[PDB]
């Protein structure tokens, strides 16, 4: 994933 | 259309103030706690209070628009949009949100909120010197939507827990799980719907 | 009718600084504390701080809808609704409200307020150690509407007070009462209906 | 006149900003507190909880009460309400009540919020018979002698007839005396009330 | 007019977010402190103060002619411009608490005296004769010189308006004003150094 | 144009819930911290309280006019504000100075709150010579490297520091970090601001 970045977590749900 | 378009068409169409349910059936509504830190705990007068990013998640088609030709997705201020009025029942403070009030909405009408939240809990603390630790139970549900218009589910997202968590705190995290439950209680007749979290952590050495 | 005409007629509607008294009859306003913690007492000061489910009904009529294929039920803004002035009269802090500020207005004009509120009060805590405990006594009722206006009736003992209250605070419950009262005040001519809670608690050891 | 109507003329006449005084004649305000608990008293400043009991006129608001009721609870936002500061406090008032008014036909308001406030003061004999004297000076802040007087209500010493039966402390005596106050900062007096509160440790 | 009359006018003309300087001539500020009480000294060499912070400055557009008249009224200061003033070196946010309205003058004057609560980094000597003293710096946090000017008022009893009761007396109260330029920023900007100089009794 | 007419202007075609991106390129914003002070280092729990200016600018080319004035302070609340958050804070950010921004004629836009706020940091060796580092990490919490590209300025010395504060400034370094993560073929920006400080004695 790219689930440790906030901004990343925001436009790709984890 | 543009970002503009796309902001000012949510502002005509967007009802904050009016749960999306979509032919009767509940919003299903998603939330993840991913925890920061854990600060001031206290073996005496129980409570702990926490820092975590609460993921929230739900879809509301009256934000939806055509990205055939335009941007997919654009951050827009919560009090442009229905948000899920989620209260941590077992909290002992307000959640104080440290990070802009902004969600993320998607063109079909996804919408993502993650706030960054610092809140004090009542909590079990006895064993946190030890090495099976403290359990610290955070119950997250809406406050006045029962079952039949909000379902709460936790997301699937397992042990990666330590990754968001900051590496000098004086604890540290040894698990984390997130459950659903459905609570009646005698004040209100209907069942209302939570994800209850469960933060077992330990001082370090 | 949906949500959104609903919550609409609402706001055409509802005069949120107007009691919505008929013919000259007082709003019925019940009113019920359930308690969930008891936090912070100290021996020194004689001060308890709890938080405690506000458990508050009411009819205003005019807000009623008798359509078919409606909703029974919807969660309201308080500020698009006329809500009681109730306070503690005894209290040494200003209310904290944890929770999302959202009333349910039924089918038939009964509207439904139920805030988490934490609170200080001043109370006699030397025996809180003792097997008989201490007791905690809080006044509520309207600050500005005396009886003509505003009536104010605890409902009956249904559940036992324990039912809401954290299992992991130092206190435990010994027995509440809530019964029905008048005050006067040299200040002011007319009698002020209240409820008085009496929270008789211990710690638990 | 339904209480609706009432309260809708209240809006379109009062004006929250302006202080309704009449042919240039001062807005005669009548303050009285009545003192509840007192709560953290430290070895120099103590906490108080006081009622401000608060009158005065704005003939702007009367109505006719003739068929109609004779009284009404109205938010202040609607209302002008007098800049009162206790001058010499250490602390934001803390409102811990509903800020509603009452407005009476006539256009009397009466306002009475319970206020928790800090002052600086000399403790240093609480735990004796004479007791300790806390003095809240309370006024309007930007509006001299000319634009609000102010007086305090009949019966002085204040009986604890408000007072905590739980607080620590108790009461010895409540003065609230009137007073007419010049700054260097500010050409023109300013009146005030001034209140002495004497009060003791229980044993 | 009646004040009813001058209060709408006020709101009417009165632009709250533009600075009302006249010919491109700086708006001239002048700052006084008056201070009421020192609490909760502590050791981390924090201070927390009680002041009364007189502030006053010209805005020609709110005057009025005074004929009948009244000559002074007492106005919300979210209807006029206020001075963007900061203490540069507080670390916390000014709490005010006084009812938040200033005396406008027929002729434009506007005076605004809020009673601030506010917490300073000082060197805390407090023991002594000579005691600590208390360094408040209070400028324009957006508008250089050209802009906006600060200026101390001449002195009169220091502890005039001082708490009997504190803990602290007060030795002395100094001004200065200052022009500094910092390498962030091309333009100088205005301050007045305030020196609270107070020991323990 | 008079600054009435600037702000006026301003309001018209200023979005403040619209990131005012130009044909599709990101809103570059530059973000530095200037200390101001360190307050509660504590080597118990590994937190410490810091006050700071954040010197924040971008670009919106919509707010451009223009001889008659460059420079205009406009509330924030009027402009568009990038929502820049330390990904490691413990604490909500206090606005200690007022909530204006400057706007330049061009469309620049310079926004330098003081900000006090807690992170948590490895305090460890604060006492010792080398001192310890407290890493800041900045970015934006809802938009990527195409909306929003985060850049240090180019100036670390501590002139705004305050002399009373315990502690001392070693150095400040500023580094961008940029990631592209396989599922995503968007790139994510943070600035890391190091602060490596110690006890005077």
């Amino acid at each position: 994933c790219c689930a440790r970045n906030p901004a990343c977590r925001h436009n790709h749900p984890c | 259309l543009d970002r503009a378009d796309i902001l000012y068409n949510i502002r005509q169409t967007s009802r904050p103030d009016v749960i999306p349910t979509q032919r009767d059936r509940p919003v299903a509504v998603s939330v993840s706690l991913k925890f920061i830190n854990i600060l001031e705990v206290n073996e005496i007068t129980n409570e702990v209070d926490v820092v975590f990013w609460q993921q929230t998640t739900w879809s509301d088609r009256t934000l939806a628009w055509n990205s055939s030709h335009s941007p997919d997705q654009v951050s827009v201020p919560i009090s442009s949009l229905w948000v899920p009025d989620l209260a941590a029942y077992n909290a002992i403070s307000k959640p104080e949100v440290l990070t802009p009030q902004l969600a993320r909405v998607v063109s079909d009408g996804e919408v993502l909120y993650m706030p960054s939240i610092r809140q004090r809990f009542s909590c079990d603390v006895s064993g946190v010197d030890t090495e099976s630790g403290a359990t610290c139970r955070i119950k997250i549900g809406s406050w006045t939507h029962h079952s039949r218009e909000i379902s709460v589910d936790p997301t699937t997202e397992n042990s990666d827990d330590s990754e968001y968590f900051s590496q000098y705190s004086r604890f540290e995290i040894l698990d984390v799980t997130q459950k659903k439950n459905s609570v009646t209680y005698s004040c209100c007749p209907e069942a209302y719907e939570d994800v209850e979290v469960s933060l077992n952590f330990r001082k370090k050495g």
